DNA sequence: TATATGTGTATATATACACACA
DNA sequence: TGTGTGTATATATACACATATA
């Protein structure tokens, strides 16, 4: 077993179990209590993601938490994704700069090592609103910090909150997102070993053209 | 370099001695009158500080956190954040103190977020029950800029329930239910038999039964066939992880039961099914009661009620009933003080108003004119009049508009208002300034 | 349950570049102009922010890192802590914008305290070199109630050296002796040769020599006999645990030195005793080199001046004076905004005085006379009148004993000290003034 | 071989050597600079000290902090001190309730068990100001919050900082503490054992009877 | 005998990123 | 091919104290 894994109750079994893998303690404790007992599970990842890029699978499995990752699925690193625990992973991590852009794509790199759960539609991005604007009478939500910058200009008189993590979220708000999600479904591109090496790689000057353009 | 001889015996007595009751005065043991550990008045003071503004605004916990060592706290920052975390909560708090914004907690994970997630602010309860905040005592240390104890108005010391280790001596209250103190309260003030609170858990939907002193927290269970059972509410002591790893899991190793999760929007829930090996006597007493004891649905809890009272000082209460009748002769007094303040200060406003609408009346038509003259003699000019004396420097600092008739008539309106308002204070009592108090909330 | 496909390209086009771009343009590269990281911008914010009313006030670590998410900082509390500790220690800066109180590290031990220990406030270098703080840009968030970017008269990116690692780009300033850089910027701002500032470590004693684009940071030793050295400064990478156990245990667990600490009020000062196999060569050039060698006494620098220009972009200078260049021509535009904003205000604080010192010389003896007629009489006969077409109600707002003829011709000694102050800002230019608050360091 | 522990030049050598036992690591800090690096040394601990009374050897040596004052010096449980690396230990711990009110005697519980290092004086506590009063041009140190309340009354106008522990002092005040120390040498009575077993004892009552006299 | 509750005393540990210097 | 710098992400531990209950 694994400490703090929280099971689902047909996790193992035959069904459609999606995993969520928040980016720490405090963004899942909500989600025991809003999600669907018999078809959701969770686990909190520390931190952020080892970068697991060009590593081999024993300096992968040296990593606490990419060890329970595979411990709680039934991903074997060197083996193909045929009879595991959960059906879906579904990473849901806080909407911020660091959450999105740094852990997430990580993750995605580490679960890359099984390019057939992309194709198959099994790896999911649980949508989080990063700004909550209090519009009139009614609740905004932003996922993006540019989507907000975006459409600032056009609303009236308002204040925001800015979701810093999932801990930051009321159980109103975290259930509204679990029990009516947002997914976004990973879909690798013929070249995702090239856009993967740019931004997870030993070469630095390939990300500064990158970020010129 | 100095060598001084200092045996243990002196030690002990002097510095031991003083951690010793520092830990019960000031650490764990609450006050009797607001139930305040004094973390917890200094996180509620601070926070207090920052609502003065806007009421409605939501402050970081680091943010409340961070000040408290500015009105007097003495310790880390990270112990205000953990008593602040516990105090805005309506899963742990029958009657909250503070509004929470973000995962403070449930009864399922009884652990709030870090505290760089979440918020708080003054709850509106402490605004319903805490009055005469004005009227507070001052402490004896110049550096606690908190009052020694808020004045609220029920005892909050049963309402959320309390549970402190000092250094010789503990305390562990229960909560009660608000409504129960209340009508207790009441019946106190009016001089009545003080009825005895009940005791109820926030978010707890089995039972609690009084037997011998003893309280018997019950979860429920039903029976949806033979061998299947549903649990709908488990003690308040336990956790999902707790009742997991302690009941449920050393029951399905031992081949006894097989459980599923059903912890819905209810609560506590689960569903178990009982394999042949466990088997259930043929009667519905005994069977009840080896299951009800064998998943650890009974909790049997005590109760301490050891609380410092208002002279600073440990006191132990055999009952509630005791501490709700101290904590009404206590707050009766200090209503009193609020009353005989309340009348001299109407007296001085009424005085001042009184006092700038004849010195407007004069300006406008009489002797004075405020023209041709200077500044210090017109000050000793008007220091002659005894009417004028001692309100020279309001008198002179009123502006200009105040020589019109739209606000020459408003000051003389003004004083009649706080004559009637000084005339309103100079006939209330104790008793029926608490019953309107109380009928607040 | 929106169920949405998404490709990998334009998650890493979108989400991973913003990340990028923020971690270069809003956490680690330094503004050229104020020299702040974000953080240390919100950090001297809020310690602002609580200077206010007492500048000789000492706040907590904690009390600064809790208001700034108030600020507008999203990120966690302890970080703030860390950047507000290494922004007070003096023994790593070279011109100190905090002032510390409590332990906040040293060379030997190059690690602060606890936040809950130490205090920190603002430096008088701060006050000293940062001008015209209402004039500071205004950042395109409403939320960020710091501005863009301070404004100091000498670039302090440059003098107490800047270390910071972003996605893709990072930043390596060695710091510069301040009255060197001020030198620099007086000649740049006066248009001669610009000299290159010196680079100085702070409670360094060893030596710094550039050569090609390269700084070497030379320790001293002393032989005191043929056998026994006195080691009296080491490169300022180095701190006690470290040079114990990367320099001075490896040769001791060798049979080569024996070492005792002879550390003092100047820290890093050892006395090595060499053993019989440790052969020192007779040569003194290659006995020089061997001890420079052998015990690290020789440290190799080379800076990377990257940093966020005025317009927000990143920029990567070749060297200093180029950097001195740029911000001077920066400064003399804000300088000149101070003198426009200067100007307008002065002119209407001139235009107010003499309106409120004529209308009183009015009201004295005059056309108006304010007692038994209404507010909107007031209020719109003046308005009537050009000269108080926009000062009525200020010019009503005005006390009583602006009427007598102390405080009357006080006023048009305010008109008039105002008005020679508007002529005297009329005349100024840039270059005056910026030598001006250049020769008050 | 003990991390953390700066040693002294003369330690293992006959010499007045002293080890100030100190609480914490911030509170370590300015001591390696201000100490006399020939006779002092220092080691930090963590925090409250395990209580050892009526315990086994075999349980003391399991806290990392008591096993790491034996092996810093030459004390054994079961033996007694002939053979110490360091002549004098003195307890230098913060001077607020917490500090002096329970590690420092529970510090003196553990050094009970070598009766003869108090016999010989050495065992001696560093007396550090808990309060430092601003009084006109000058500084007044108080050690105990009881002596600054004695003399608070008759004090002009004046502004105290309170020293929550030894890293909320400047190094002018640490180095004037530790270079011009105040010592107490603590002698153990004729009935240490007695007063041992009220503190740290099993059972609360004789806390009870103590603290209500 | 063994937990556990809440206010306190002290610490700690993985990760990402660039790049020059060993 | 380590590695140290400093903002960020998240988390963890060992201690004391009492008293009822299992
Ligand atoms: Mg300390």
């Amino acid at each position: 077993k694994v400490h703090k894994h929280i099971k689902a109750n047909l996790c193992g079994k035959d069904a459609d179990t999606t995993l969520f893998l928040t980016e720490g303690d405090s963004a899942i404790g909500y989600l025991i209590d809003v999600r669907d007992k018999e078809l959701h599970g969770g686990y909190p990842l520390r931190g952020k993601v080892l970068n697991s890029w060009g590593m081999s699978y024993a300096d992968m499995l040296k990593n606490k938490e990419l060890f329970d990752i595979c411990a709680i699925t039934g991903l074997v690193l060197g083996e193909k994704a045929e009879n595991l625990n959960y059906h879906n992973i579904a990473i849901m991590t806080d909407a911020d700069h660091d959450g999105l852009g740094s852990i997430y794509p990580s993750l995605l790199g580490f679960f890359s090592n099984w390019p057939e759960l992309f194709e198959q539609g099994r790896i999911r991005f649980v949508k989080t609103p990063v700004i909550i604007a209090h519009v009139g009478k009614k609740q905004e939500w932003f996922y993006t910090v540019a989507e907000y910058e975006s459409a600032k200009d056009a609303l009236p008189k308002h204040s925001i909150r800015y979701i810093k993590g999932l801990g930051s979220l009321e159980k109103s708000e975290y259930r509204e997102m679990i029990q009516n999600p947002v997914y976004d479904v990973v879909k690798l591109p013929e070249n995702w070993k090239e856009l993967f090496e740019m931004l997870m790689g030993d070469n630095a000057d390939l990300r500064k053209e990158w970020m010129s353009q | 370099m100095q060598l001084n001889n200092r045996d243990l015996k002196s030690i002990i007595d002097n510095e031991a001695l003083a951690y010793a009751m520092y830990t019960v005065e000031n650490r764990a043991i609450p006050n009797m009158i607001d139930g305040f550990k004094p973390v917890q008045r200094f996180v509620i003071a601070r926070a207090l500080d920052l609502a003065r503004g806007n009421k409605d605004k939501f402050h970081k916990l680091a943010s409340i956190a961070g000040g408290v060592a500015d009105l007097g706290y003495h310790h880390g920052e990270n112990s205000a954040q953990d008593a602040g975390a516990l105090m805005a909560n309506t899963w742990n708090n029958n009657f909250p103190l503070l509004d929470g914004q973000g995962n403070f907690g449930s009864r399922t994970v009884q652990k709030a977020a870090a505290s760089r997630y979440i918020f708080a602010r003054v709850s509106k309860n402490f605004y319903n029950v805490y009055k005469d905040t004005e009227y507070a005592p001052v402490h004896q240390d110049k550096e606690h800029i908190p009052p020694a104890f808020y004045l609220p108005i029920i005892p909050t010391v049963l309402l959320n329930g309390v549970s402190g280790i000092a250094t010789g001596y503990a305390t562990y209250i229960l909560p009660h239910s608000v409504s129960s103190v209340k009508k207790a309260v009441l019946q106190a003030l009016q001089g009545k038999k003080v009825t005895k609170p009940k005791v109820e858990f926030p978010e707890f939907r089995g039972e609690v039964v009084e037997i011998d002193g003893q309280y018997e927290i019950r979860g429920t269970y039903k029976f949806t066939s033979r061998t299947q059972m549903h649990i709908t509410e488990i003690p308040y002591k336990y956790d999902r992880e707790t009742y997991v790893s302690k009941i449920l899991d050393p029951l399905e190793n031992k081949g006894f039961i097989t459980w599923d999760d059903a912890c819905g929007e209810h609560g506590f829930g689960f569903k178990v099914k009982f394999r042949k090996e466990y088997s259930l006597s043929d009667n519905e007493e005994e069977r009840h009661a080896k299951i009800m004891k064998d998943f650890g649905l009974i909790e049997r809890r005590s109760q301490n009620i050891t609380v410092i009272n208002e002279k600073g000082k440990l006191q132990v209460y055999d009952n509630v009933v005791d501490l709700i009748k101290d904590f009404v002769e206590v707050r009766k007094t200090y209503v009193q003080k609020r009353i005989d303040n309340k009348i001299k200060e109407t007296e001085s406003a009424f005085r001042l108003a009184f006092a700038k609408a004849h010195f407007i009346k004069k300006v406008i038509s009489g002797e004075i004119v405020v023209q041709g003259k200077t500044r210090k003699e017109l000050t000793e000019e008007l220091s002659k009049i005894d009417m004028y004396s001692s309100y020279v420097d309001k008198l002179v600092g009123m502006n200009i508009f105040h020589m019109t008739s739209d606000e020459a008539k408003k000051l003389a309106e003004e004083a009649k208002a706080k004559k009637e308002e000084n005339e309103y204070w100079k006939t209330t009592d104790v008793v029926t300034e608490y019953t309107k108090d109380l009928e607040e909330i």
